[PDB]
DNA sequence: CATGCTTTTTTTTTTCATGTGCCGGTCTCACACGTGCCTGGAGACTAGTAAGCGCTTCTAGTGGCGGTTAAAACGCGGTAGACAGCGCGTACGTGCGTTTAAGCGGTGCTAGAGCTGTCTACGACCAATTGAGCGGCCTCGGCACCGGGATGCGTTTTTTTTTTCCAGCGGTAC
DNA sequence: CGCTGGAAAAAAAAAACGCATCCCGGTGCCGAGGCCGCTCAATTGGTCGTAGACAGCTCTAGCACCGCTTAAACGCACGTACGCGCTGTCTACCGCGTTTTAACCGCCACTAGAAGCGCTTACTAGTCTCCAGGCACGTGTGAGACCGGCACATGAAAAAAAAAAGCATGCTCGA
């Protein structure tokens, strides 16, 4: 048992993905905001991808798993398969 | 349309980023992969003009 | 004889809570009808309609505005206005995904 | 939306020419062009006329209960 | 067509942002909504009448709307989902 | 829920608005329905703070 | 700087006007309920399988180890951006008086949606037949990675056209 | 203050320093590409029942038309508040340097558990037969929708009245 990872997501990691948004300005308060956000995100698609392994009756998530669970949050994604 | 965005690389082979540049660029293919993540894309060059520096 | 006159809000304000607790279309039944058919030829000409299939398209249609205007007074307001303006909607469908 | 068909009948023979009577048919045609209306509003000057002439503020000058003329009380 | 577009008058279209809690609206934004109302009618009833087209039928029917909208993402109840 | 609204309103029978303002107050089924349009539904009052006097 | 004074300025109340909410009495449509009938769900069979389960193969997921070195982190200083504030010009809102056509109720006709019966092409199912293409081995050359060097672009320093900010005479109002 | 000249600061030049990126050729590795042998899917060709094409029949619903009235739209006049653009303050963020960290890489050893395969029977398809639950149609009556008239809360204007904002005094240090 490990608990916040979420700190892991470092200021310059944040930075550098807003960057590729072409974001050029940056306020302190954003870099908590954007961790939150991005927790949201892994709850909900991770939550589904299990859902599917348990269904499978697997103890191994699949990348298909993740991929089916994505399709569901209408964020399909390409090139993991199917 | 991926074939020419590898020949604008000096490219033999199509990679992830040029079926992304094709995609995104095309008004059409856009439209259809709307809601659809490729991976190791990257997105296309754009910075809004009023963020660049002042003459 | 002195004339009684609401200030410049005062009306728009009883407006919004008249129609938010109404449910009633709120576009003119037949113009809208006309406006189905017309947009309909371009796709084939000599079609017809059930009255329902164009009271469903109008219930869609409001409902859709209505929608788009809700996000759009959001935008106005971000820029610290109260006046909604083209930008705004522009801003609202292009975070919807609806243009590019 | 100017309710008071008492305030509507009223205005009406006031705005109307002088007379000691004055028909209902000459009230009911001054009270629909003048205001906003439905059509038992024709039914309803009818009945209006009747709590007027009950309560003594309009007596009738000719005529019985519906179809005569009427006048005010000083 | 006589541009039935402009039958959705400027009152109707202050009626709806009202509805949309919107308090103050710019001159511009009656033909900026018109245009933008189009677009979306085009685009469900395209759909409407290729369904009405594949039934072999010359007479719309409020499920092909129905139909339609879902594939739109606006599904719609109350006429026969 | 909606039967709720409708006794909220002193009327004996569900209509439409009633089946909406029962969705849109439930924080779940909001979310279920959430890209579902019920016909002669209205919209939840709410007019933003900044536009009152 | 304390009295007193006038002047305007914002703060309290009055005063209308609205609208809107509430409540009685009345008139219709739509819910609600039933009838009566028709079909789709239930039953009680036989038949064919999917899938649970238990054992077997081995992939790849985990977890630990230790040596760089790329990346994070803390801190400093200094701009340039967020933000409040104030002022100006007009676009938007209200309302009134004038213009319109949506709406309502009504009538009449038939395009066409729907429903039935009938026939036959088409597609499923099956058993033999076979090549496509899969997994698995092996082999070039694209490219990635470096570094060196030329060019491109930001920044600073200096120059320079350019605004500005005091003075001054005049010269005219206290 | 206006109008003209003076040096005082101020965007708008140039010329100088520098850092980052691009571009060139060279070198070394990994994965694209291809081929081979083996397997399983497609193909083929046939037989049998049924989906749905079609023609005809019914009758619903969609349309066209008519003659109103009224609610709604339209347009014009009037002026308030809002947009927004300019000016000014303060400090949050950007950038960059030294100090810190732990990701990354590469390799190793061990083992869950994924994936597979064959045995077996509970479980669903499936059929003809049977029948009632729920369908379309008819009937009734009661909500609720509409009204017109009256006390209700919330706005916009005029008035009245305390609250702070500027010209005219006598008195007592201190120069
Ligand atoms: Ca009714
Ligand atoms: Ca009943
Ligand atoms: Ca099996
Ligand atoms: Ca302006
Ligand atoms: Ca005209
Ligand atoms: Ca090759
Ligand atoms: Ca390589
Ligand atoms: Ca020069
Ligand atoms: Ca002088
Ligand atoms: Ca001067
Ligand atoms: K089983
Ligand atoms: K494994
Ligand atoms: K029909």
């Amino acid at each position: 048992v490990l608990r916040d990872n979420i700190q892991g997501i470092t200021k310059p990691a944040i930075r550098r993905l807003a960057r590729r948004g072409g974001v050029k300005r940056i306020s302190g308060l954003i870099y908590e905001e954007t961790r939150g956000v991005l927790k949201v995100f892994l709850e909900n698609v991770i939550r589904d991808a299990v859902t599917y392994t348990e269904h499978a009756k697997r103890k191994t998530v699949t990348a298909m798993d993740v991929v089916y669970a994505l399709k569901r949050q209408g964020r399909t994604l390409y090139g993991f398969g199917g | 349309l991926a074939g020419n965005a590898a020949r604008d690389n000096k490219k033999t082979r199509i990679i992830p980023r040029h079926l992304q540049l094709a995609i995104r660029n095309d008004e059409e293919l856009n439209k259809l992969l709307g809601r659809v993540t490729i991976a190791q894309g990257g997105v296309l060059p754009n910075i809004q003009a009023v963020l660049l520096p002042k003459k | 004889k002195k004339p009684h006159r609401y200030r410049p809000g005062t009306v728009a304000l009883r407006e919004i809570r008249r129609y938010q607790k109404s449910t009633e279309l709120l576009i003119r039944k037949l113009p809208f009808q006309r406006l189905v058919r017309e947009i309909a030829q371009d796709f084939k000409t000599d079609l017809r309609f059930q009255s329902s299939a164009v009271m469903a398209l109008q219930e869609a249609c409001e409902a859709y505005l209505v929608g788009l205007f809700e996000d759009t007074n959001l935008c106005a307001i971000h820029a610290k206005r109260v006046t909604i303006m083209p930008k705004d909607i522009q801003l609202a469908r292009r975070i919807r995904g609806e243009r590019a | 939306d100017h309710p008071k068909y008492s305030d509507m009948i009223v205005a009406a023979i006031q705005a109307e020419k002088n007379r000691a009577g004055s028909s209902r048919q000459s009230i009911q045609k001054y009270i629909k062009s003048h205001y906003k209306v439905g059509e038992n509003a024709d039914s309803q000057i009818k009945l209006s006329i009747k709590r007027l002439v009950t309560t003594g503020v309009l007596k009738q000058t000719k005529g019985v209960g519906a179809s005569g003329s009427f006048r005010l009380a000083k």
